[PDB]
């Protein structure tokens, strides 16, 4: 299968037709999603195969072939930018300044920006080119809107 | 089964269309990863 680094749409025939249930990032021989895209079922890459490694439901993610790689984090003060890949569509990138989720257990990054479901785990980028963080879990505000956390693994 | 398709370099792209606002919530996140809004 392709191991190229970069961004891919994670897709199924399961049915209808050929439907995007989200993205994820490829990154050092390892493929970086959301735990809702895939709820943690094996992929497929051309005429490969790529089974889970690592996931949880709570932080909402899981890494393929390997252990989460992605460690790079929002510095709190500069804009962004969303690699939106929505379905049926080409690759787009949003730059936008990130809110805050505040919790608990402490402060998180969040993008105010609208896509359809199967565009979650769209990687979030710096000015570097990392990814901070991936697109899709968040809340709908009072006005109907929706805000995704830049949620981001732990590197071992 | 699911399948993935590469759809393109992962890149910062210099004057890329800017929006979205900066909203600061205070949110509560349960065991299933469910966030929700605290009022
Ligand atoms: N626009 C929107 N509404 N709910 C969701 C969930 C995940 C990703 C995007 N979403």
């Amino acid at each position: 299968g392709e191991t190229t680094d970069g961004v891919y749409r994670v897709m199924t025939r399961r049915l209808l037709g050929s439907t995007q249930v989200g993205v994820g990032v490829m990154q050092e021989g390892v493929f970086h999603t959301m735990w809702h895209v895939t709820k943690g079922a094996a992929l497929r890459s051309g005429e490969g195969r790529l089974d889970p490694y690592w996931g949880d439901v709570k932080q909402d993610l899981v890494s393929y072939c390997g252990p989460w790689k992605l460690d790079a984090a929002w510095d709190g003060l500069s804009e962004v930018q969303l690699l939106a890949v929505p379905p049926g569509e080409r690759a787009k990138n949003i730059q936008t300044l990130p809110g805050i989720f505040k919790t608990k257990d402490g402060d998180i990054g969040a993008v105010a920006l609208d896509y359809p479901a199967g565009t979650s785990g769209s990687p979030i980028l710096d000015k570097c080119g990392r990814v901070i963080g991936l697109y899709g879990n968040g809340v709908v505000i009072k006005n109907g809107s929706y805000v995704s956390a830049i949620t981001q693994g732990k590197r071992e | 089964d699911m399948y993935i398709e590469r759809a393109g370099d992962i890149t910062w792209e210099k004057d890329a269309e800017v929006t979205g606002n900066s909203p600061r919530l205070d949110v509560a996140l349960d065991e299933s990863g469910d966030f929700s809004l605290v009022e």
